[PDB]
């Protein structure tokens, strides 16, 4: 049967960066072709591989990774960048291999009082390894007291909000990504485009 | 991006009115990125309010932020002389940005500036060169005329100025004027003087020193 | 105790190098979001570079290739480090934490340092007393023929602060500065109390202590 | 044995659209990707757009993205390219391109011979042609100025003198037309008894000027 | 997007001689580097594809190598049809295919001095309202020649156009031309109009002037 790649793009809700969803895709046939021309993409890039040769392709496993970033954001989900959301939210290795695809969600995920529930990860002590998700909430030590879990100076709860109106220019608006990537071992594969 | 403009360039006050800044933009930004900095002159800038509307610590609640969109506005409520400064907005789109600043100067009144000269030191003689110097203390407005007389011949070409800017407490100026002959040309004239001319002073003053007396 | 202090400022030649710091107290450097920003004579501010807590680095397209930002954790010290400098790079340049972001914001700053390009070389000032004349009297300190900028007078080491006026500097015709700072004292200490006036020239490292005595 | 045929280039208005043709032949065109690349003059190459194999997946560069479109039509092996709102910085040889095919990223194989997009509003103007009079051998030319748009083919005795002959690229001047200057290097002995004619034609006005160069 | 540094912008090179160019990225796109030739007047034409592999009619005298950010194409021995341009492309992200500056391969030869010759505007065009003053260069080699306009001693900036042919197929040399364009009545304002020439086959800066 089908790869179910609809529940991931037509999902009502999305996660925040540092919570970043991923589906793991398996043992089904991907439709490539119908996906990527659903909806309109403000940014479509893949990296090693062409969009147009995955129905030929096979791989053990296919990742969806997909989560909500601001509009200046989305150039920070690609190999070899840095950023506060590449360093400490969501991270592509260098010999990345997959698809980034990027659309407005001005619609959907922002409101006329603001929507402050998308968040992102603003203090981290060392970077992301690359595919690491970081969901502690620890208030995070900018000092050299110790915080012991009380908010102050030098000591911040680590998430910030992205506050979401529809009126803000695009560089501000928040923008819905879906991350492809084509993992491919040494064993048998189950995801062959057709 | 989007680039903020700052309005009025100058803002000119009395103690106690109401300063209102403003921070436009032509494209909506939203008000979690807008901050306000002070900077006082020497001093290194320090936040005021960050948010658009939250006061930092230790700020006087006469400081207060507001507006969202196109329009954010800085208030300052009960001004005193010490609110003497320039006010940067500030916000992050893809790199920070401080806006271009706005001077909010303080009014105040008539105040008549204290003349003081003051000859050469024999220290400074002895290297070849005299500076004679006057002195325009506490006064106010800015403007002031400063004439040197050498033996009752006026002088020019051959003098410097330098102003500061609003004193914090009381927001009068201070002007020094620096006469700058070498020790031959010293020697051989008697009378210094420098004329003040100020709007706080019904006639012209003028102090003067003999040299060798 | 939070405190950011600045140095390394001074003259360079255009196309030199030079290396700014910022000790910090207070605060882990390491730790922290550190910006630097600049500020030219006369003009508004300018970030210039960050340098996150997780390594990564950015800078200002002005400075982009020629500035580079750095720290020290075991000495919780703050770099900069500019090369290939010209007229556009004379600023007072200031450290902050933070990059100006929600949640993130300039505080707290340091004290500032002031960088000239210039061609011209590094002179040390020459101190002369302004006598006061033989209710209130006048007296001051005339700081002559320094370069570059600044140069910093306080009175009886600080223990004399009102009526101070430092007034700026002005640059003479033979490429020097020269200001003067003066403070009026009431006429009946004139015999009774000492005023004496400290000059530094930090570029030179130049301290001038003038006592300045009725002649 | 793969041919690449394009067609419907030419000069276009800022503003207005035009659409270009590529032909293929010898090979199975419905099951590669397409590609177009321009080529502005004197500058390099510049990836456009690419179409999949049976058209339903395309996509561009970000310079010509919601400006041009790509499509094909496989029953007769032609690719096209809607060139809409054109601009002067889209001025350019294009080429269509036949994908690899080999490896799981996309390359060109196989390219057309291209064809030329000359985006201004300035009117198809015919050259002014100018003789170069001469003052150990001597040299002489014509001098084809001021003539929209390019090229223009000039030749010496209508081909026959082929040896010496130094044709200059054009330039763009200042009046939005082109310039161009051709010489040859004659033996000063055949001078008055050899005659030396340039002749200069330009195809997009259908210009054909022949004009006698003597001393 | 990915940018594509060549070194080489160009060298000269004889006929057997092993040429090396050279192609660097700002990231790393592992093997996905393709090289490209290209004839003036003519289209592209693909040489190696995935850094090494050798497209299917190119001579084996061409081979690439390289992975990562450092790629490099050899041509073992160097022949007269291969002198052209080589673009390195990567094709790492597909949908953002970029280029290199390009390598331009030209024949080395000995040094050749110019002929300069200066050809004053013709009796034709002075009453259209324009005045173009024209220098050449003649077979000279190497490319590198400054020509500078001096009229009435001033260095006539922003005011010509150059314009120089490419290698010729006799002799292997070069030609420029420079045409400065005034006015009428920039014309008659001055008097001596000449040329200057500085090249690497010249002892000292040659000048060829003449008088309206
Ligand atoms: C996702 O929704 C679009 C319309 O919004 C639809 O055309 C598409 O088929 C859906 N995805 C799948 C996998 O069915
Ligand atoms: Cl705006
Ligand atoms: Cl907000
Ligand atoms: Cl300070
Ligand atoms: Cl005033
Ligand atoms: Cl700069
Ligand atoms: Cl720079
Ligand atoms: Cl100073």
């Amino acid at each position: 049967n089908l790869c179910p790649f609809g529940e991931v793009f037509n999902a009502t809700r999305f996660a925040s960066v540092y919570a970043w969803n991923r589906k793991r895709i398996s043992n089904c046939v991907a439709d490539y072709s119908v996906l990527y021309n659903s909806a309109s993409f403000s940014t479509f890039k893949c990296y090693g591989v062409s969009p147009t040769k995955l129905n030929d392709l096979c791989f053990t496993n296919v990742y969806a990774d997909s989560f909500v970033i601001r509009g200046d954001e989305v150039r920070q989900i690609a190999p070899g960048q840095t950023g506060t959301i590449a360093d400490y939210n969501y991270k592509l290795p260098d010999d990345f291999t997959g698809c980034v695809i990027a659309w407005n969600s001005n619609n959907l995920d922002s409101k006329v009082g603001g929507n402050y529930n998308y968040l992102y990860r603003l203090f981290r002590k060392s970077n992301l390894k690359p595919f690491e998700r970081d969901i502690s909430t620890e208030i995070y030590q900018a000092g050299s007291t110790p915080c012991n879990g009380v908010e102050g100076f030098n000591c911040y709860f680590p998430l910030q909000s992205y506050g979401f109106q529809p009126t803000n220019g695009v560089g501000y608006q928040p923008y819905r990504v879906v991350v492809l990537s084509f993992e491919l071992l040494h064993a048998p594969a189950t995801v062959c485009g057709k | 991006d989007v680039v903020m403009t700052q309005s009025p360039g100058t803002l000119s006050l009395s103690p106690g009115e109401r300063a209102t800044l403003s921070c436009r933009a032509s494209q909506s930004v939203p008000s979690s990125y807008l901050a306000w900095y002070q900077q006082k002159p020497g001093q290194a800038p320090r936040l005021l309010i960050y948010g658009a509307s939250t006061r930092a610590t230790g700020i006087p609640d006469r400081f207060s932020g507001s507006g969202s969109g196109t329009d954010f506005t800085l208030t300052i409520s009960r001004l005193e002389p010490e609110d003497f400064a320039v006010y940067y907005c500030q916000h992050y789109d893809t790199s920070p940005r401080f806006g271009g600043g706005t001077k909010v100067d303080i009014k105040r009144t008539v105040a008549a500036p204290s003349v003081f000269i003051f000859p050469p030191s024999d220290e400074q003689l002895k290297s070849g060169t005299a500076s004679v110097v006057c002195l325009l203390n506490n006064f106010y407005p800015r403007e002031a005329k400063v004439q040197w007389k050498v033996d009752n011949a006026l002088q020019s070409g051959n003098s410097q100025e330098s102003v500061t800017e609003q004193d914090s407490k009381d927001s009068t100026y201070s002007l020094s004027s620096t006469l700058t002959l070498s020790k031959a040309d010293y020697e051989k004239h008697k009378v210094y003087a420098c004329e003040v001319t100020h709007q706080g002073l019904s006639s012209p003053v003028t102090k003067s020193f003999n040299r060798g007396e | 105790e939070v405190q950011l202090v600045e140095s390394g400022g001074g003259l360079i030649q255009p196309g030199g190098s030079l290396r700014l710091s910022c000790a910090a107290s207070g605060l882990t450097v390491s730790s922290n979001y550190m910006s630097w920003v600049r500020q030219a004579p006369g003009k508004g501010l300018e970030w210039v570079s960050v340098i996150y807590s997780g390594g990564s680095t950015f800078y200002a397209d002005s400075v982009k290739g020629r500035f580079t930002i750095s720290r020290d954790n075991s000495k919780n010290t703050l770099y900069l480090q500019m090369n290939s400098l010209g007229a556009e790079d004379t600023a007072v340049y200031y450290c902050a934490r933070g990059e100006g972001s929600p949640g993130n914001w300039f505080d707290p700053w340091g004290q500032g340092t002031l960088v000239t390009v210039s061609s011209a070389s590094t002179k040390g000032p020459s101190v002369f007393p302004l006598a006061p004349s033989s209710g209130t009297a006048a007296l001051g300190c005339l700081v002559k023929d320094y370069f570059p900028e600044p140069v910093t007078v306080s009175w009886n080491s600080g223990a004399l602060t009102s009526g101070v006026h430092t007034f700026p500097a002005v640059l003479q015709s033979s490429g020097l500065y020269s200001l003067s700072s003066v403070v009026t004292v009431p006429s009946s200490s004139l015999g009774t109390q000492t005023y004496i006036c400290n000059v530094n020239h930090k570029p030179s490292n130049t301290k001038v202590d003038k006592k300045v005595e009725p002649k």
